[PDB]
This record gives structure tokens, sequence and C-alpha cells, in this order.
């Protein structure tokens, strides 16, 4: 794979092996592959949902008796 | 039969009226759908399916706030035409709010005003929700002022609007705002009730425990002082109060009328318990300047008048052994020509406890409504502010440019530099 | 100033 | 090794539902609480003798340190696993044949395990009946057996233990009294059946139908079932305490009282509230100083209610309960139930009508507004 | 409502353009196919916005891309999102600019303005209450520089009561991609300062320093770089398109960070960035961000604020929070540096609070700045500006096709006169 | 209208602290929760003395609990009986006293006690007519011998004219749970003999021979001696709150006992103590109950009556009893023990009797004795400082922090003064 060896930040490329290690030489190049950007950047868990919890809604319930 | 019509302007107005009138829901057992399970026509009007709806009128230029309300857990129970919403927001201007956009809309409020007003038999007064340093709150309410005191005669106008406070700031621009607005309300107003945000930051954490606050925890402190101000009209007790009668008790000349308002006790849920709160124990909690819910300090200051409210189980023996324990205090200071400077107004129901809210449940409570000398110092800051800024003419273009003149700025400032001069001629002993 | 408690504790004027 | 339980506790002052961690560590019968909302510790390791691995079920109640708190949650998968994999809960039904044997069925029932979480004597109706026994409406015997089951009370009882359903089936064994008999005499329907047809006791065999079973006699709406046998003439009231109950001496006091002769008018299991236990010790409040500490008691766990009839097999029931204080009992008078079955004066296991005019005052308080 | 015509000019606007409308179709759940696949229905409610409504339940951006060659429209059209475009919204010309600013400005870009200007009254008049302009190009090119600002010109002439908002790439010394462009980076400084009320410089040494030092990619293609200008861009209208606790549109930006009308350059950045080994050991909270959004090395242009000093600062707040930790926060921040912000204007910071944060994150937060820093990035343009005009080198390209040498003399006039007066209000 | 104010300082005087309102509560019938649940109505005639009533008919203690790590007051509060106290009453600091008596008094002290008084300036003026205090410390650390005796000067300050009490664990011999224990034990004395007006003396050693021979207890842990202190606590002030054949409070256990102003250190005691095998043949009458008053090995300090002279002792007695029996037979004890008691006082001896005696136990006495023989625990305090002194050891501390070193050469010559004036009188 990549950063095999232990130099030149290999830690960070042995962390992010799995997701700019994708192609199969289908596509020549990770720049080629990655132009539009890579897969995952400024955040993690990429499946997550956009929450309901707004403070109004969270504030204001129905009052239960 | 004693109807009060609520009007709540701005981006403030608004978030206070979700915690506001949760509590006037509460207090009377009004459900969310509008139905109970005749106390209650103070704010709510009698329908024949046996539906009440409130009596108040909710203005804002973005619909961005309102929307909340309108998809909340009271959409059923607000009027479908008593939430009104502008297309574009002031932007933080006092002239756009004025003279351009808040022009266009000040004719839908007043023809629902007339239809509420008439509705009422015997209606004591307005009570105006508002922010000095937004371009709405500060800009709708200058004109709507002056276009209810023409229509409406001689009711009464109380204000519970919020200042900036002296350290935290929102806006970069609020010197303004708040400038231009007091030489309109000085003359088109009655009483101003008084707050801040920092003042109620420091006793969420200090009394309530609580480290991390947000605006829902302080709009609840400020809809629990509006309960107990009104609480004469709605219940009875051992002798009352009257919107017209503290009117009459706490200014004493027209151009002073901003008190300080203070509300005790406020504490846990878990400390309540092994505190034993006496009579004495929360009216001299009052009276500390800790205690303050506006940022200035009145050792500075002398007291002028003062007007205490109280509910619960509370006997009119110990009230008048606890106020005159204080009148034997050195560190507090009246002025020479006011000999008699208290009032008391009792009423008997204890105050409730709002599900998922902090306070705890109490037997008695008080506010303390006092106009103080000791205001011009939080307008001495501001009015330096504002010199500080204008000696280089920043963000003029964005006043003059939108209909209003740059004199303005020039006589709202002469307007404040006279209500300066005013307030040590009031504070000269004789 | 004075801690007031219940008739039972014999405690200021308990006997009126 | 520890068990992890949340609480409720009901607070006096605020009128607030609190949330609580109990722990509690088995090895050396210790418990712990933390704090949810403010997460911070309770009360440390301390050294609880009452506090015991047999009464933590889900929905107890367990008094620690004069606070009453209410087991709601698992506090985690290891208790999840440990305890509330293995609990099943059925249904036992006494037949009018085993009336008279319905203590010492009880007894072998708690001498099987089980604990019993409601329990009620009813007279069943033709409708209910045939609801009972939609099952067997194909009619092999069906007039015959809708008679046997509607010409006496029975009595039915909710039960839980582990492995429940498999237990009580091969507690009862088969259905033909001759072939229990012949087969394995141990088994209840072999010792106390006259014949197949009267069984003398019945088991459900799949969880749907028992919980079927459940709906139409124990309603979860809250709606009232079956009618009780409430004679509400010539009548006392008896309850057997919640400390008893949880001890298992239920079937040993009605063994006792059957013996005595005096006939059981009805029976029926309740779980108290504070307000309700006051209003039924109203007489007693003022006139003994452990008022208090029998309310306690009272509300401490679910009681048994009895309505006792015609009080004059021997003398009157008063008399054969006996004095107050369980030592006074078994000094003066050996024969008595409190001499029997009673260990402290707060708790003594029965409790007498001491007024004869109250009596029937709380029958209808019991039979009647309850239920 | 209040609805935002994005424009969307030359080569570096098309992927900046590309990746603004790919990171906020992720935030509004639009498929690349037109539709919404989502769960809330805070999403739906402000939708009108940035998407425009068609049969079927389709919403289709309110974007117009605009270029002088076809040849990166191909590359737009065939992107991962390039069948959600409008094809009457694909206006391009045939022949290229050429790194020139009169061919974009006075003769290739002449011609092509007005089926722009069809199209964009068109979206403009369908709008049911218009909120402003919103402008992607480059200065150191010939289309997005030369004929991007013919149409700022054009737009403020005939909706003269509305607000435009430009992300300009300036040009840097050590990313001269363009022997010329200091002729074209001058010229459109010139048309900006007059028809633009807010103006946000992006530079390149800035994005490259960041995906070193704080993103660690060994790699840093320009879909990396695009990413980081398009999270500006969609955090500082989010007041405008979600609820919050107090919010903040186009018009309060502009109303409190422009004292005076040619004071109107910030100088943006974006709070929570770190590397993705750090992603699960790194606690997200309020003073992590606003530690990290004051430090020179997160802002996105290359001037150094501590050779200047701050005139105004917003800054705009997203997520679940408390108003407490907040509001002392650049209070805080104020007490310590008070020699990094001039005097004369008290209380400086705008706070701005909405509710929804970006997917996968739970805080964030946008830095805008008005800063005389900023003049630091114009004085080393004016000279270069000059140092060709002694030589007159590559001019024949310029007054070989209409533009007089006087037009050179007043541009550099003009801008001479904005690093007079931002250097005045410093001191 | 009698009113004593409870203080907690140091974690030896935390827990015996703690320990001791688990006692009281278990006398005046209080559960955990915080509500009375008793059997008389006798016990709710005086709660005014140690609970205030709240709002809800729930009373708390009026205690205030001071100490600079909040480790232990996390471990009273975290107790069966500690949520009932005011949890504004909790004073804790965030750095440890690193039992150092200059980091109690005079730096990391110094700025808590402004908040401490505070609290206990609010108890104070509440009450109707204040009685005492009682403080709880021990004289071997740091932490109770640096804030518990600031705390006595700066309230005696406040209020005079009083009657200002505390229990004190004092060293031992042979135990020796701390290296510089006789360093921090004399300079609290300096100011112990100056500003307190009743001082009894507990022994770690000699609470452990009661519990190894009298008790025959296995493993004696620290839920035990605790226990033992909390008997004695509540003896001799149960004629304040309890109604007796013939009362006497903390005052009158003043006029009475000391003759002289810097002679004030009791010896105390319980007296119906038993072992559990020999419970039967044990004779509980009040001739057999004056034996085991007067035995030295029953005394909580490490000092032999026997090598000594009597000042004067006083007896609480405690249950239903005669008065003649209870007069003749300590009467005789003076008249045997001729040359023990001193001959320049007459009547060494007074005796009081209450009549409620203590849970589940008919009777109770609790022995204080006011004698001669605490000058040999005070004399092995002494001459443990005269060899670490000379050599100037562990003394970089103290004086690294702001103290001087002629501070400790007057904290010696005023023990010596002490030492002296009981041989004196002897
Ligand atoms: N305490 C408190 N203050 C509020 C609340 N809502 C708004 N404010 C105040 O409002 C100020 C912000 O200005 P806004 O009121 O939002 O402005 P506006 O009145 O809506 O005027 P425009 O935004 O121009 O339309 C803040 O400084 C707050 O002090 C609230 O719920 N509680
Ligand atoms: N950050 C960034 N810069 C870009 C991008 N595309 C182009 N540029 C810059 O734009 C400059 C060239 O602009 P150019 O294509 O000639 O503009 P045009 O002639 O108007 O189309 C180069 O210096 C690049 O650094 C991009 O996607 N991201
Ligand atoms: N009775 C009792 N004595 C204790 C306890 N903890 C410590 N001690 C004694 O206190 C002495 C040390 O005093 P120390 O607690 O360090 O003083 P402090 O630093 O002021 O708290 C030791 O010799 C112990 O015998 C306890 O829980 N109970
Ligand atoms: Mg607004």
């Amino acid at each position: 794979p990549r950063g095999q060896c232990l130099l030149y930040n290999w830690e960070e490329e042995r962390a992010t092996n799995h997701l700019d290690q994708v192609p199969s030489m289908q596509d020549g190049s990770e720049s080629f592959f990655f132009r539009h950007g890579h897969r995952g950047l400024l955040t993690m868990q990429l499946k997550s949902p956009m929450p309901s919890s707004t403070t109004q809604k969270d504030s204001y319930q129905p009052p239960g008796n | 039969m004693r109807e009060c019509i609520s009007i709540h302007v701005g981006q403030a107005g608004v978030q206070i009226g979700n915690a506001c009138w949760e509590l006037y829901c509460l207090e009377h057992g009004i459900q969310p759908d509008g139905q109970m399970p005749d106390s209650f026509n103070t704010f709510f009007s009698e329908t024949g399916a046996g539906k009440h709806v409130p009596r108040a009128v909710f203005v804002d230029l973005e619909p961005t706030v309102i929307d909340e309300v309108r998809t909340g857990t009271y959409r059923q129970l607000f009027h479908p035409e008593q939430l009104i919403t502008g297309k574009e927001d002031a932007a933080n201007n006092y002239a756009r709010g004025h003279y351009t956009i808040g022009k266009e809309i000040i004719d839908l409020v007043l023809d629902r005003i007339r239809k509420l007003a008439d509705q009422c038999t015997g209606l004591q007064g307005f009570l105006v929700f508002h922010s000095f340093g937004g371009g709405t709150g500060s800009g709708f309410t200058s004109l709507l002022m002056e276009r209810l005191s023409v229509d409406y005669g001689k009711k009464s106008k109380l204000e519970f609007s919020i200042y900036p406070a002296p350290q935290v700031s929102t806006a970069v621009v609020e010197p303004y705002n708040s400038i231009l607005t007091t030489h309109t309300t000085l003359e088109h107003s009655d009483c101003a009730f008084m707050v801040d945000n920092e003042a109620i930051y420091d006793i969420c954490r200090r009394n309530l425990d609580i480290e991390r606050p947000t605006y829902t925890n302080l709009n609840r402190l400020i809809g629990q002082i509006v309960s107990s101000i009104t609480a004469s009209l709605r219940f009875d007790g051992a002798l009352n109060v009257d919107l017209t009668e503290f009117q009459t008790n706490l200014v004493p000349y027209p151009r002073i009328h901003f008190p300080l308002a203070t509300y005790a006790p406020v504490i846990s849920a878990e400390k309540a318990y092994h505190e034993q709160l006496s009579v004495a124990e929360i009216t001299n909690a009052c009276f500390e300047p800790a205690n303050q819910m506006v940022k200035c300090d009145p050792r500075h200051g002398k007291y002028m008048a003062c007007c205490l409210l109280y509910r619960g189980d509370v006997v009119p023996k110990d009230v008048n052994a606890a106020i005159a324990t204080i009148k034997t205090k050195r560190t507090i200071q009246f002025v020479d020509w006011c000999p008699t400077g208290f009032k008391v107004g009792i009423n008997y129901q204890p105050p409730t406890v709002v599900p998922g809210g902090d306070l705890a449940k109490v037997q008695r409570a008080v506010c303390m409504l006092s106009n103080t000398t000791a205001i011009a110092e939080a307008w001495a800051r501001l009015d330096h502010k504002f010199d500080l800024m204008y000696a280089k003419r920043a963000f003029v273009h964005w006043y003059v440019g939108e209909g209003m003149e740059e004199g303005e700025f020039s006589e709202a400032r002469e307007d404040m530099a006279a209500l300066e001069k005013d307030y040590e001629e009031v504070g000269v002993d004789s | 100033n004075e801690n007031t408690y219940s008739n039972r504790t014999l405690m200021g004027n308990w006997n009126q | 090794e520890r068990f992890v339980f949340i609480a409720e506790w009901y607070d006096p002052n605020a009128s607030l539902l609190r949330r609580y961690e109990l722990l509690f560590y088995p090895g050396d019968g210790s418990v712990e609480m933390h704090d949810v909302k403010n997460h911070r510790t309770f009360l440390k390791r301390t050294k609880y003798d009452n506090l015991h691995l047999e009464d933590l079920f889900i929905g107890n109640k367990v008094n620690v340190f004069s606070r009453q708190l209410v087991l709601i949650d698992y506090g985690d998968q290891y208790t999840a696993r440990q305890l509330g994999s293995r609990k099943e809960k059925t249904l036992a039904l006494i037949k009018p044949d085993a009336i008279s044997k319905a203590g010492e069925i009880i007894e072998i029932i708690n001498k099987a395990g089980f604990t019993i979480t409601k329990l009620k004597m009813m007279m069943l109706s033709r409708k209910e009946a045939l609801d009972f026994h939609v099952d067997h409406q194909s009619r092999p015997f069906f007039n015959e057996l809708i008679q046997f089951i509607t010409t006496g009370p029975i009595i039915a009882m909710e039960i839980l233990r582990d492995d429940a359903i498999c237990e009580w089936k091969r507690l009862l064994g088969p259905a033909n009294s001759g072939v229990a008999r012949t087969d394995a005499s141990e088994s209840i329907r072999a010792l106390f059946g006259t014949d197949g047809i009267r069984n003398a006791a019945h088991g459900p065999d799949s969880f749907a139908s028992a919980a079927r079973e459940m709906e139409l006699f124990f309603p979860s709406s809250g709606g009232c079932g079956p009618a009780n046998t409430a004679k509400f003439t010539n009548c006392t009231c008896c309850i057997v305490k919640p400390h008893a109950v949880s001890e298992g001496l239920l079937g040993k006091i009605l063994m006792a009282i059957r013996d005595a002769g005096f006939e059981i008018s009805a029976m029926q299991m309740f779980n108290m509230d504070r307000v309700n236990v006051e209003e039924f010790y109203e007489v007693y409040k003022g006139v003994v100083t452990e008022y208090h500490d029998m309310v306690t008691e009272m509300y401490s766990g679910p009681c048994v209610a009895m309505e006792i009839q015609q009080n004059n097999a021997t003398k009157t029931f008063r008399e054969f309960c006996g004095p107050a204080d369980p030592e006074i009992a078994r000094h003066l008078r050996p024969g008595t139930l409190r001499a029997i079955f009673g260990k402290t004066k707060i708790q003594n296991a029965v409790h007498c009508t001491d007024l004869p005019e109250d009596g029937l005052l709380e029958v209808q308080y019991f039979f009647k507004i309850l239920d | 409502m209040r609805e935002i015509v994005h424009l969307q000019a030359g080569q570096c606007g098309n992927q900046i353009g590309a990746k603004f409308w790919e990171v906020i179709s992720d935030e509004h759940g639009i498929d690349p196919t037109g539709t919404y696949h989502g769960d809330s229905d805070l999403q739906l409610e402000r939708i009108n916005v940035y998407y425009n409504e068609a049969t079927g339940g389709k919403y289709v951006p309110r974007a117009v891309l605009v270029d002088l060659e076809p040849g990166t429209m191909d590359s737009v059209r065939s992107g991962p999102f390039g069948q959600i475009f409008r094809p009457d919204n694909f206006v391009f010309g045939q022949s290229g600019a050429g790194n020139n600013w009169a061919k974009g400005h006075y003769t290739e870009g002449a011609e092509l303005v007005d089926s722009v200007l069809d199209v964009v009254r068109k979206e403009a008049e369908s709008c049911d209450c218009l909120q402003g302009f919103q402008l992607t190009h480059s200065l150191g090119g010939g289309t997005g520089s030369g004929m991007g600002t013919l149409l700022i010109s054009k737009i403020r002439e005939e909706y003269p009561d509305r607000i435009m908002n430009t992300f300009s790439v300036v040009p840097s010394p050590k990313v001269s991609d363009t022997v010329v462009e200091p002729y074209n980076a001058t010229l459109s400084v010139h048309q900006l300062v007059e028809n633009t009320d807010e103006t946000y410089c992006i530079d390149n040494e800035a994005l490259y320093d960041i995906c070193f030092r704080t993103l660690k990619l060994t790699t840093p293609t320009y879909g990396d770089l695009n990413h980081l200008v398009s999270a500006t861009m969609s955090g500082v209208t989010t007041c405008l398109r979600f609820p919050g606790q107090l919010n903040a549109d186009l018009r309060k930006l502009a109303v409190n960070m422009v004292p005076f009308p040619r004071l109107h350059f910030f100088m943006p950045g974006f709070a929570p960035l770190t590397s993705r080994g750090s992603q699960q050991y790194r606690a997200l909270t309020v003073p992590e961000l606003t530690q990290q959004m004051f430090d020179a090395k997160n802002m996105m242009a290359a001037c150094d604020p501590r050779h200047g000093r701050y005139l105004t600062v917003a800054a705009v707040f997203r997520g679940r929070m408390s108003m407490k930790e907040v509001d002392e926060q650049m209070l805080n921040v104020q007490n310590k540096n008070s020699s990094y912000f001039v005097e004369w204007i008290p209380n400086n910071v705008k706070t701005a609070v909405c509710d929804i944060p970006p997917r996968g994150l739970k805080m964030s937060a946008t830095f805008i700045g008005n800063s005389t820093a900023i003049q630091e990035l114009f004085k080393r343009i004016s000279e270069q500006f000059t140092a060709m005009f002694r030589r007159k080198a590559f001019l024949h390209w310029y007054t070989g096709e209409g533009m007089d040498e006087m037009e050179f003399t007043e541009a550099e006039s003009n801008m001479n006169d904005l690093v007079s007066e931002y250097q005045q209000y410093q001191d």
C-alpha cells in the first residue's frame, strides 16, 4: 500500500490508506482520481443525519401532566 | 373585565413571547390546544367552543423567527393574524425600521390593534417587549409609540426593554440605535422596566448553578418578572396594585421614567429545601446589589421610589417589620424629598414552577421595581461611546442613505445631554 | 432574626 | 461483580421524580448509589443487610436508608443478560374443586419458587368462559367443561420464574388424573385430581395464547374484569402483609385459617399507594404512635386482601389472631396466628378488625371502591 | 423569500462553483439527479433560497455559468453534479480571452454580456423577493477579471438597492501563474471598489499552507482547496436558510463590518479544521473554535493580521450550544488583544448563531474580518504594476484593443488612494 | 435559646464529626432523609440545640464543614447520614494542605477563612440565645491543627462572652502516623491554652486498648474508634435538651471545673461499656458503674491516674436511678482515694443526673477528669520537640513559607510554662 517505510509522515498515510486506496489502476493516478477532492475531508462518519434538534423545539415541549 | 394587551416587537419580543406566554398558559391551566381541561380574561378571550386565544401581537420584519412559532408546540393556540411577518429584516439599522421598511407594515398592525382593543370591555394599557440593539426592535417601536399615542390618548404604556450590556456585545452599531430611539420614547412612554443580558448571566451561574445557559434560561427569568407585576389584576389578595397604580408611585417627573427591576428568590431545586426562606431573607436579597438585574451599582446612587410586590403565604405583619429594618440600614440612602418611598402589593397565589426549568417550587416571592438615580451611570458610559464613534463619522452613510437626515444624530445627542443634566438636579439634596 | 419552628419544639411563644 | 439498576424516588418536597443508579455487589452484599443528573456519588459502598439478591427484579420497591426506590430499568447489558434473560411470566388457575386446597397449592408454588405478582379470586361468567375456552370451541366436552368452570369460583394467579412455562407445565403434568397418578404422583394434578375432567389446575402452552389469557383476565387497560366474590354480609377484613408475602408464608396462613374453620369469602392482591394506606389507617392516627410505621410497612410492597366469613368456628377472628405483639402472643396464647407467624409489633404478618363496627367499612373500601 | 442569485464567471469561478453547488447539495440532501432524499423537515422549509422548484419535485440551482471558452464547460457538465445545472444557464462564448483584460472587457466580452443579461433578468424577476447577488471569479485571468467585473458594473446600474458580494481570487507572489496578471489585478480592483458592498479575498498560499500543517495531505489537488472555499461560502449565509437563536442575513454583515463606503475588503477563515488522525482525539468545544479562529495560520489570505490593526470582526456560529461561553470568549479575546483593535470604535465583534451544523460535524463557525493589513495585499500589486509601466512591458496587447494608456494611469491613481486611506485610519 | 454551633476541620475531625451525627439523630429519631421518625414526643421538645427546622417539616444540622482538599468532603457527603447538611455549608479548597502547619494557617488557609466565618456569622446571628461552639480537630496534622487553631482565635475575637469548646485528638507515643507530628502539636497548644475554655484530649492508643481488652474486639477498625468518642460528645451536653433530676449545662461545667484559666484540658470517658461474651454475667447498677468510671483502663488518654493528683472530677449520670446511692458511693471514692485527690480543695466531685438513658441501654455515665497526670502527655511532646529542633530538621518547609524560627522558641517556652503549673499545684 502506502506509507510502509517509517519516514515522511507515514502515520497519517497508514490511517487514511482505506479512504485513498480505493482505485485499482483503472484510474491512473491518485491525483486523477481525487481531482474533485478526497472522500472524507473536514469531517468523518460520512453517513450521518441532519439533526431535528432545534433549540425552541427542545425547549418548548408539550407539557405532560 | 380588566384586560391587558401585550405587544412583542423585534426578535427579543418574539423569543420572550415564547417563554412569557408559556407561563400564562400554565398559570390558568390552559392546554396548548387552546382549551381548558373568570381569572383568565386579562389574556384569554372566550369563544363559544370553549377556546381561549391570547390577546397578543407579535411583530417582526423577518419571518425566520415567527415560522418557528407557527411550527412549534403552540401552533393551534395563537391567532393566524396575531403573528405579523415582514419579508426582509431591518438589518441592524434604525432608519430601515423607522422610515423605509417599517413604514410599509405599520398599517396592518394598527388594524389588528383596533380589532383587539374593541373586544376589550375594560382595557388597562399596553406592554411592550423589544430590544434597543436591533433594527426592528428600536426602529419599529419608535414610530409604533408615536401612532399609538395619537390614536389612544392617555392609556398606560409600560416597557420591558433589553439594554446593551456594558461588556458583552452582540452588534457594533448599538450606540447609534440606543441613542436615537431614546429621543423618541422619552415623551411617548410612562414607565420603562429595564433589563440586560450580562446581569442575568451572572445570576444564573451563582444562584441556579447553571454554568452554560442559553437564551431560554434567560427568557424564563424575564417571564417570571412580568407575572408577579400583573399578578394583582389576575388574583385576589390583601391589597392590590394596578398598571395605573405603580405608574403613579414610581415616576416623580415626566422626564424620569426608568426604574430598575429585581426578582428574589432565585435558587435551584436542590438548595431550596435546606435553606429557610423567611419573608425577611427574600426582601433583604432584593436590596443586595449582587442580585440586581441591571449591571449598575446602587451604592453610587440614591433611591427615589420603590414598589414591592408579594405572592404566596405572606403575612402583612412581617412585611412591615422587614421594611422597618431596611430603613435603619446606613448602606441604603434615600433622597431628602421622599420620606415615604415604599408601596406593598400582596397577592395570595404562590408562583408556579415550569416543568423542565431550573427554578424551584417556592412559597413566597417578591419583585422590587426601584426608581434610582444610579441609572445615570449606565447612560454615562454609552453617551461616551457615542462621542468616540461619531467623531470620525463612522457608519453614518448607512443612516443617511435610507431616508433620514444626518441632523437627527446631533439632536438626539442634545436630548440625552439634557437628560443627563436632569438626573443630578433631582438627586441633589435640598 | 428568629428561627420559627413547629408548635411542639418549645421554642418561642409556644404556650399561647 | 456488580448489578446496576436505575431507580425512581419521589421527593416529598419538590413533588419530583428522581432517577438514581443503584449498584449492588452480590459477592459481599454492599450497595452504592450515583446520581444520573448531577454525575456525583450519592452513597458510598456500605454494607446493607436488608437488601438481598432475591429482592432484585424490575418493577420492585426496595427501602434503602428510609427511601423507597422503585427499580424501573436495567443498568447494563451484563445484568440484562444475567437476570432478565431467564425470567418468564405465566398464569395459573385454581379450579372450583381445588378451592379448599388452594392454600396448599399456593404453598407448593412457593416451594417451586414462583413470585406471585397478581392474584384474584373471582367468578367467571358465560361470555368470559367462552373467551377462556375459545380454543376448545370444536366441542369435544364443551357443555360439561363450561358448566364445571362456571359452577364455582376460581383463582387466577400471575407467577414469574425462570423457565416459567416449562416449569409450570411440568408441575401440572398429564391432564388425566389417573394417568398422572400412574406416571408421577408428585404432580399437582396427580395429588389433587379426582378425575381427568376435574383436573383442578390449568396452564397455558404458548406465549401468544398466554398473553391472550392475561388480556382476558387481568386487563392492562385498567378496566374492571370479572366480578369478585364479595358477599358484604357477616364478614370481616384481614390483610396478609407484604413482608409475609415476600417471606412466603401465605399458604401456611391459608391452611391455618382453613384448619381453624373460618370460610374465606374473598381474596385478592393489591399494590397500594401512601394516600390509600393513610385513609385505610385513618382510625389509627392519633391512637398509636407507630402509625407511620404501620403505614410504611403497608405500602412497602403488595398486600393480599381477604374477606373472611362468619367468624364463629370456635372463637372470633380477633381473638384468634390474638395479641398485637408476637412476643406477647407466644408467651400467653401459643395457638394464635400472630404467635405463629409474627416477628415484630410493626411486622406481625396479619391485620384484623379491632372494632366490630369497622369491618364492613374496610370491606367496602377494599373490594368496592378500589375494585 | 430571500433568494440568492449565484454568479459564476471564468475558469476559476466554474471550478469553485462546481464545488460550491456540491456542498449545499449535501446540506439540503439533494441527490445528483435533482430530487430530494432527506429525513428532517428543517431542510425543505428554506430551499427556495438556493434551489428553484420544477415539476416532479425537481430542484435546480439559480446559477449562471459564464465563460468565453467552451473548454471548461464540458468539464463542468461532466462532473459529479453535472446533470443538475440547467442547460439554458450555460452561456458560453466561442473564443477564449487569452489572459487579457481588454479582450474580455471591451471586444470579446462585450457581445456575450447581452446574452447573460437576458438570463440574469429572467431569473431575477422570477424570485418573489430578491435578496442580492453573489459572484465568484479570478482577478488573474481574462474572462473572470475582464468580463466578470463588467457584469458587476452592469448589474449595479439596474438593481441599485441590492447587495453585491464577491469571492475574488487575489493573486499571490509565489503562485504567479500568469506573467501579465498585475495588469489584470490593477484594472479589476479599480472596478471593484465602487460597485461592491462586500469582498472576500481568497489566496493560494493561504490555502496551500493550510493543507500542509493542518490537514497534512500529501497531494493537495484543487478539489481539496475548493472545498475550503465552498465551506466559507455556505457558512456565511447559514442563518439565511436555517433557524437559530440569533440570525444574521447578508445585509447584517454589511452593516456592521463596513463603516466607510471604501472599506469593504474582508479577509476570511473557517473554524473547525483538524487532520484525519486528530478527529477522534480533539474535543470540539467553544474555546477550541475561538482559539483556532483568530490565529493567522488558519486565516485564508496572504496577509499577516499582526502587521495591521483590526477594524471590525464578525463571527457566524453554527450548532447547539450555550450563549455564555460564546459571549465570554470574544469579549475575553478583545481584552488581551487590546492593541490589535482600533480604539475609536468599541465592541467590534458581531455574533451570529444558527442551530444546524453541517453534516458529520457538531459545531462550526465562519470567521469574516475587516482589517487594515489587507493594504499589504494591494501594495505588492501596485509596486508590480509600476515596474512594467516604466518600461511599457506587454502594453501592445492592451492599447491594440481600444483602451488608452491613461486608463492605466487612473487605475493606479485610484488604487494608490485606497492604500493611502487604509493607513490613515490605522494610526 | 440554648444554641451550639458545630465546626469540622481536618480529616480526623471530619470522620469523628460525621460519626457524631448518626448518634444524636438516632436518639432524636431523625431519618437520613430528614424527617422526624421516632416514638416519643420528648425527643422533639428541644431540637433547636442542634438542628434547624426548614420548610416542609425537615431538619438540617447546624454545622460548618471546612477542609482544604475536597476528597474528605466528598467522603462525608456520600455517607449514610450525609444528605441532611446544608449544601452551602460545604466550604472546600482545591489544594491539599500537605500536613504543613504553615500551609493551613498562613498562605493556603488565609484565603479560605474569609469565606469560612462568613457562613458561621450567618448561623450565629439567626440563633436566639447562643451558648457555645464545638470544633473537632486533631493536633497531629497541618489541616486540623492549622485552621482549627486559626478558627478558634478569629471567632473568639467576635464572640468573647461565650464558651468555645473543642474536642481534640492528641498525638500518641507508640503509634506515630506522622513524621513531623510533635512539630505541629506544639504550634497549636500555644493558642489552645490562650483562647479555649474547655479542651478534651483524645488518644489513639487508649482507644485501641479499650477495644482490645474491655470490648475484646478482634479487628478494631476506624468505624469503632469514632463511635467511642461520639458517645462522650453526646453525654456531656445531655442536660441542655433532656429533662433531668439535676441539670448542668456547659457553663456550669465551666465554673465547677477550672480554678485557673490555663488548666482546662480534660480526660473523658464513657461508662456502661461491656464485652459481647460477658453481657449476662455483669450486674448493671450504680455502684458497678462507679468502678468502671474511675477505672484507669477506661480513660481515653495514655496517662496513668495513679501517678498524679486530681483537681476536679465531674460525672453526668443518665437514666432513672437514685440520688442517695449516687452521692454516697462517689463520696466513698474520695475517702478511700484520699491521698490521690488534692487536700487544699474540698469536694473534688460534682455529680449530675439526667433521666433519659441512651438508645437501648438503661443507664449511662460519662467520666470527665481534670488531673495533674496530663502533664506527662504534655512532657513527651516537649521532649520529642527538642531532639528534632536542635538539628533544625524538617524546617525549610516552615521557614520557606513565612514562618520564623523565633515562633518555635516561644511555643516550647509556653509549653514548659504549662507543665510547670501542674507540678506546682501537685
Ligand atoms: N435575553 C434575551 N435577549 C434577546 C433574545 N432575543 C434577542 N435578544 C437581544 O437581541 C439582540 C440582537 O438583536 P435583535 O433583537 O435580534 O435584532 P432585531 O430587533 O430583530 O432587529 P433586526 O435583526 O434588524 O430585524 C441581542 O443583543 C439580544 O440582547 C432573547 O431571547 N433573550
Ligand atoms: N484555489 C483555486 N484556484 C484556481 C482554481 N482554478 C483556477 N485557479 C487559479 O486561477 C488562476 C488562473 O485563472 P484563469 O483560468 O486564467 O482565469 P480566466 O482566464 O478568467 O478563466 C490560476 O493562478 C489558478 O491558481 C481552483 O479551482 N481553485
Ligand atoms: N479516630 C480516627 N482517627 C484518625 C482517622 N484518620 C486519621 N486519624 C488519626 O489522625 C492522625 C493524623 O492526623 P491527620 O488526620 O493527618 O491530621 P490532619 O492533616 O489535620 O487531618 C493519625 O495518627 C491517626 O491516628 C479516623 O478516621 N478516625
Ligand atoms: Mg430581526
